[PDB]
């Protein structure tokens, strides 16, 4: 029914087209869906453009005419060149006529702005093709027709707006360099006439709709036009006064002045300086008298969201911050400008109180710009003392929750642990801390007064609330480091005393959890204080140990994070023997570790052991450190020694769910301690290494056996997942130590050999769904650290993992995403640290290597694509190093022209644009090899033939010119890339000018 | 019941279709099936001001599947622009999608969404996302996989479209369920032996 | 002087509450598809003493489960989880029409799963009477 439109043998039924369009937009369900696939096919018809003429004059549906212009847009963009001058002149004529038609019908011009904007845009597409070479009178004719009708004038402003955008704003990656410069130079040559028109209607225009469209085009012009059109005319006076009073022009006027406000002014010119001050003085005046005074409550206005107030306040914030970040120095020296400077900043203070995350970030960025300048610039901070004093209040009252604070209130009003990590407020908190740290440095007394005073009104209760005590505590913690040690001492003392009093007064686990999180954060932020008073440090730690038994999981988790946070800064005070103490405190901690961690979860127990490891590594006496390490690992070592007696006895026990979990936690504990101790962990590793690799083997047997007896689904069961967890923690432990080992000799001589015998064969002889990608990640670290010391070891790694892993990932880009990523990280480091291993590969395997590198090229996944291109780049370098030997010669005979064609494919397929830069770099490297050694004639021959068959719509000259330019520029990457982008533009159309490739000539 | 046309635009692979499906059925589609042209989906939310219905035009982001392209934006009353915080190129193309959108829809509420904040290796830093400021767009970090801020875009649009900044999502009424054997024991067996996805998640 | 100044769950008791993620099996596609994550509640009607499951999604609060805890329903384990249960349901009205589903529900821990099973069976005895 609706498909008769698709049959082009018969004429087009416009009345039917109008209904198909109506069904798609105003319809629903299957009727709408079917009309969608039909309209798509009608548009995709290469001959649909021929029906555009009749649709535009015999259609009643504006949407149909819109789709018609879209069809013409495709043609004008891609095939305008091959179009006989018969159609080119005609299409221009009825598009122009259509535009004139609508501007005369005041009803159409009012109600169908969508179709007029589209038509105007389609005309701009023609201008890009024909103007000014084949249409030199367009501008003088456009200006002449402006006076005939107010609608014509307004619409011409729209055309010029879209023109400026397509030429200056969105031309970079849509035209060739040559054409872009041609169109930019054209507009620049005739802009004087455009500006005179624009300026005349601005001074003598009463039609707001016309004034706005003129101001819209002006905003685009400001992106590029010479400064003289801005400051040498009267236009700044118009924008900053006349057009700020009417709301319908205020938004666009403010955006215009924002652009002006960002311009870098020649600092030597006093007339621009005075002029830059003037339009700012006027703008603030019009705002204070026509919108709201400086005392207005912008917070409330924004929340009410009446009309365009929210958008206006956003634009005002953008204008003030933009202008002041650039030109505030113009206002700081002259006393007559002081009130203007401070009034503007007072508006920003009021804007900063608005409840709007993104708007606050915008103002906060400016405040950072200001306080940082007041921190370094002499004689400036006294100007803003009142502004800064207010700002300290703003920031302190709007501190966002830092990541260390793990408690939050839900919809029932109960304090619970956070489900998710609020990742989008971490950055905000760090920005707030930066500004508040500056403000504290600018007047440390004022900041203490505000915080102490606020803390008082929390005790007396006049302002008590969870939100008020949280923001205050967070602010207190954030300014750590700004005060002197003595000031900080009494400041922290006072804060603790008062927060403890609240913990007493406030009852109920909800109130108790809030204060607990606030004190822990404050204390964690002031290690300098804890260091200076051992009594304080000890008391804190022992109270953190108490909180590890608390039933509220929030308090419990934060106590462990705070413990390790304090240890990272005060570790030294745990290894020394403090006066009035019998032994270092690490002795006490290790001793009671079982009691202290009894109620913790495995993850939390591991954090505790990791913190202990941090402390142990501060002991630089090997004997005492190793003794402490042995004492710390007593519990896991006892459970480990017990379990190896049973894994030897009957491996059937490993089927026990609880035994598996115990093993995993033992190894996770060794991982945690190794993470914080690094090379010093070697003794504990030697205690378990050989038996641990034996366990790895025994666990591998059970996994393999389980799969065969239950199928591949076994890998999903808890039992197998638990067994695989053991293997992955063992590899993680070995990988953690090797990555931090100082003694690489013992790594090679002791660890590497048993490791490879235990993991490689198992990996190779498992079914794909049972292979752990962690093996590859582990081998990568081995090669990275000792690869240069084990040439035969690297070879053995390749044989076991290379071919069997490639067959897993070479059937699509989807399956085994981890193996895919780790696989190419391993090849990457091998190619760098032990390229000799690839020379030992038989010619067949080395062919698979090349096939694997190019396979990575074609990934959209950035984790794989990047490493694929890097390997290619480094593999070329590796061959070039070999000089003129048989292997190098054979490589160029067999694989050079594969890399060339494969690199060119991803450069031009429009589906790998993310890697353009590295693609171009690799291509430049390949080409440059030939132009250093003829070999150069054949390369041009090959490339010319390749591109001819791959892009048959290009002429021989286009390809010839492109390769001439590309081969001359294989030493200038910036120009080399510009030539490729020109080529990518020309392959999307027909008839591209081959002289465009002489742009850099 | 009020109706509003919402267009959803963004580079291919940024998660537009996954985001819509999550709100439609609660599922998380792990596979990438490129959308063709556009898929319209009715979506209803319950608010203290009554139910609000969005007609979501989930357009295709890939070039070769654009279909009518800017023809889908006609008469849209709001929009979402989507990009991927793990792919810098998707943020670089935000200005292009916005350009084509506001050329048709001069004055509509638009939300800019940076999706996939669940992934560890984030490539588009928070400090770099600033395009929404001069264009008066609302911005949210979101994650269709973790549901992080997944309701914010529609909540904000609903407040702008209804004109009530205090509008809230409310619990839909829960009617009483009714009281009540061959090919069930067969379907149950299959579902029993098909492992649940994402067994490592906290839920 | 006198100055003049300026969910359909209320009739039900909450027997049990727990966080969970609900799946529904797509037989054709042959895979599990999430349906919602939030609080799973056992609600006993004070008038009829009939107990049902009601589960709403976080944030949107849309219903992803609403059905009687039928006495003939049976909870079975999933092959790849020790903190989930699967069972068939012949009438769920979360999305409107009383459809039949094979549901799976997963919890934060095995403990919460086992406790869910205990309360699920308690509710089945209540519905029996
Ligand atoms: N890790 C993660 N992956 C996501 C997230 N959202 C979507 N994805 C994944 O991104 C891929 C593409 O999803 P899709 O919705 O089809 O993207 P699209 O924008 O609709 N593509 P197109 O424009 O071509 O139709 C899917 O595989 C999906 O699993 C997310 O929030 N986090
Ligand atoms: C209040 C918090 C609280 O007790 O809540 C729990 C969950 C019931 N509160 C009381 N005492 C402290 C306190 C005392 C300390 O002695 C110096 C040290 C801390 C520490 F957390 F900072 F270590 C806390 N908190
Ligand atoms: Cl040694
Ligand atoms: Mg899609």
């Amino acid at each position: 029914s609706m498909e008769g439109i698709l049959d082009f043998s018969n004429d087009l039924d416009i009345a039917l087209l109008d209904q198909v369009v109506s069904t798609f937009y105003q319809g629903s369900g299957v009727q709408q869906k079917q009309a969608q696939e039909i309209l798509t096919k009608f548009q995709d018809n290469p001959d649909a453009w021929q029906k555009a003429d009749q649709i535009l004059q015999f259609s009643t549906n504006p949407q149909s005419k819109f789709i018609a212009l879209s069809i013409l847009d495709k043609l004008i963009t891609r095939k305008w060149k091959l179009l006989p001058n018969d159609h080119r002149i005609g299409i221009r004529n009825f598009v122009v006529g259509m535009i004139i038609s609508m501007c005369q019908d005041d009803e159409v011009f009012k109600t169908q702005k969508n179709l007029i904007n589209k038509s105007d845009l389609t005309l701009v597409q023609i201008l890009k093709q024909e103007w000014p070479q084949n249409w030199p009178e367009f501008i003088p004719e456009l200006i002449g027709s402006s006076s005939s009708s107010v609608n014509v004038c307004e619409n011409n402003m729209i055309v010029l707006k879209l023109l400026s955008e397509e030429v200056f704003d969105f031309s970079a990656e849509q035209m060739t360099q040559a054409k872009a410069l041609h169109l930019k130079n054209s507009m620049s040559k005739e802009f004087e006439q455009i500006f005179k028109l624009c300026f005349q209607v601005l001074e003598q225009g009463s039609s707001s709709s016309l004034i706005v469209a003129t101001l819209e085009s002006l905003l685009r012009y400001l992106h590029w036009i010479p400064y003289r059109y801005i400051y040498e005319t009267n236009i700044l006076e118009l924008l900053s006064t006349k057009f700020m009073t009417s709301p319908d022009t205020r938004a666009i006027t403010l955006k215009c002045l924002t652009e002006v406000s960002n311009l870098k002014i020649p600092q030597d010119n006093d007339l621009i300086k005075r002029q830059t001050v003037l339009f700012f003085q006027n703008t603030l005046q019009q705002i204070a008298t026509s919108v709201m005074p400086v005392t207005a409550d912008l917070k409330a206005t924004y929340a009410n969201a009446n009309g365009n107030d929210q958008s206006f306040l956003q634009d005002l914030a953008m204008f003030l911050t933009t202008y002041l970040a650039r030109n505030r120095a113009l206002l700081e020296s002259d006393e007559s400008l002081r009130e203007l400077l401070l009034n503007a900043h007072q508006y920003l203070i009021q804007l900063s109180k608005i409840e709007e995350r993104e708007l606050f970030k915008t103002t906060l960025d400016y405040w950072h710009n200001l306080v940082a300048d007041l921190f370094y610039e002499p004689l400036k901070k006294h100007i803003y003392e009142e502004i800064c004093s207010q700002l300290r209040l703003v920031i302190i009252e709007n501190m966002v929750r830092p990541e260390e604070v793990l408690v939050v209130e839900n919809d029932e009003g109960e304090i619970v642990r956070e489900f998710v990590k609020e990742s989008d407020t971490i950055q905000l908190y760090k920005s707030e801390r930066e500004v508040l740290v500056y403000l504290t440095h600018l007047n440390v007394i004022d900041t203490e007064e505000i915080m102490i005073s606020k803390l008082a009104r929390q005790i007396d209760g006049s302002e008590w609330s969870w939100h008020n005590i949280n923001t205050l505590s967070w602010a207190i913690g954030s300014i750590s480091g700004t005060m002197s040690e003595d000031t900080e001492k009494r400041f922290v003392e006072t804060v603790i005393k008062d927060l403890l009093d609240l913990c007493v007064k406030k009852r109920g686990k909800d109130n108790k959890a809030v204060v607990a999180s606030d004190i822990m954060y404050v204390v964690g932020q002031y290690p300098r204080f804890l260091k200076a008073h051992w009594n304080h440090l000890r008391t804190v730690i022992l109270k953190l140990f108490e909180f590890m038994h608390e039933t509220h999981e929030g308090v419990q988790d934060m106590a462990c994070d705070t413990f390790i946070k304090i240890v990272q800064k005060c570790k030294y005070h745990f290894v020394i023997q403090q006066p009035r103490e019998s032994e270092p405190f690490i002795q006490t901690i290790i001793r009671d570790i079982q009691k202290t961690t009894a109620d913790l979860q495995p993850q939390q127990v591991h954090t505790f052991y990791k913190a202990c490891g941090i402390i142990i590594s501060e002991e630089r006496s090997v004997a005492e450190r190793n003794r402490l390490l042995s004492d710390l690992m007593q519990l896991p070592n006892m459970a480990w020694d017990t379990i190896v007696e049973q894994s030897t006895a009957n491996p059937t026990l490993l089927l026990d769910s609880e035994t598996v979990k115990i093993i995993a936690n033992i190894i996770k504990t060794n991982v945690a301690v190794c993470t914080s101790m690094g090379a010093d962990f070697y003794p504990q590793l030697g205690h378990i290494y050989y038996n641990m690799l034996q366990l790895y083997r025994a666990v591998s047997s059970m996994i393999s056996a389980q799969v065969a007896a239950e199928g591949l689904i076994a890998t999903k069961t808890p039992k197998v997942r638990g067994l695989r967890t053991i293997k992955k923690e063992i590899l993680k432990l070995v990988e953690t130590y090797i990555s931090k080992a100082r003694n690489l000799d013992d790594v090679v001589k002791v660890l590497v050999e048993p490791l490879l015998n235990a993991v490689l064969e198992d990996y190779m002889n498992n079914v794909p769904d049972a292979r752990d990608a962690e093996v590859l990640n582990c081998m990568t670290t081995v090669v990275e650290k000792v690869g240069h010391m084990i040439p035969q070891g690297v070879i053995l790694i390749l044989q076991s993992v290379f071919e069997c892993t490639l067959d897993m990932i070479n059937k699509d880009f989807t399956e085994y995403p981890e193996h895919r990523v780790e696989f190419y990280k391993l090849l990457k480091v091998i190619n760098e640290k032990s390229f000799a291993a690839f020379l030992e590969l038989p010619p067949a395997a080395f062919k698979l290597f090349v096939d694997a590198i190019c396979w990575a090229f074609k990934h959209n996944n950035r984790d794989v694509e990047v490493n694929g291109l890097q390997i290619a780049l480094d593999l070329v370098k590796n061959i070039e190093r070999m000089g003129n030997v048989p292997f190098a010669n054979e490589f160029h005979k067999n694989y050079f022209f594969i890399f060339v064609s494969e690199t060119f494919f991803v450069l031009t397929d429009s589906d790998h644009k993310s890697g353009f830069s590295k693609q171009a770099l690799l291509l430049m490297k390949l080409i440059s090899l030939v132009y250093d050694n003829s070999n150069q004639v054949y390369l041009s021959q090959y490339l010319a033939n390749m591109l001819s068959n791959a892009f048959p719509h290009l002429t021989s000259e286009q390809i010839a010119s492109f390769l001439s330019a590309l081969t001359k520029q294989c030493k200038d990457l910036v120009v080399f890339k510009g030539t490729l982008r020109d080529f990518l533009v020309q392959i999307k159309e027909v008839g591209g000018d081959p002289t465009d490739y002489l742009f850099a000539e | 019941q009020v109706q509003f046309k919402l267009v959803l635009v963004g580079d291919g692979g940024t998660g537009k279709t996954t985001f819509v499906k999550r709100h439609l059925t609660g599922e998380f589609e792990k596979k990438y099936v490129a959308t063709l042209g556009v898929e319209v989906h009715p979506l209803v939310f319950h608010t203290n001001r009554g139910p609000i219905k969005f007609n979501v035009w989930d357009t295709a982001g890939q070039e070769k599947f654009g279909g009518l392209r800017d023809g889908y934006y006609i008469q849209a009353q709001c929009a979402i622009i989507m990009f991927d915080v793990t792919s810098r190129v998707t943020y670089k193309n935000v200005p292009n999608w916005h350009r084509d959108l506001v050329r048709v829809c001069e004055n509509i509420p638009i939300v800019l969404c940076g999706n996939k904040v669940d992934i560890k290796d984030r490539k588009v830093k928070a400090k770099s996302i600033v395009f929404h400021r001069k264009k008066n767009l609302q911005y949210y970090d979101i994650s269709a996989k973790s549901n992080y801020n997944f309701e914010k875009p529609f909540l904000w649009l609903a407040r702008k479209l209804i004109g009530d900044p205090n509008l809230e999502f409310v619990a839909m009424p829960a009617l009483a369920p009714p009281e009540v054997a061959a090919q069930y024991e067969h379907d149950l067996e299959v579902a029993q032996t098909t492992a649940l996805p994402d067994e490592d998640d906290d839920l | 002087i006198h100055f003049e100044p300026v969910t359909m769950e209320e009739d039900e008791e909450v027997l049990y509450k727990v966080r969970a993620k609900l799946f529904r099996f797509d037989a054709d596609a042959k895979e599990w598809k999430e349906r919602g994550t939030g609080d799973c509640k056992f609600l006993k009607n004070k008038k009829t003493n009939k107990v049902r499951i009601l589960m709403r999604r976080d944030k949107t609060l849309k219903i992803c489960a609403n059905h009687i805890i039928a006495p003939e329903y049976t909870l079975k384990p999933n092959v790849g989880s020790d903190r989930s249960w699967v069972y068939a349901c012949t009438a769920d009205i979360a999305e409107g029409e009383a459809e039949a589903f094979t549901f799976a529900i997963r919890f934060g821990s095995k403990e919460n799963a086992d406790k869910f099973k205990e309360e699920f069976e308690k509710a089945q005895e209540i519905n029996k009477k």
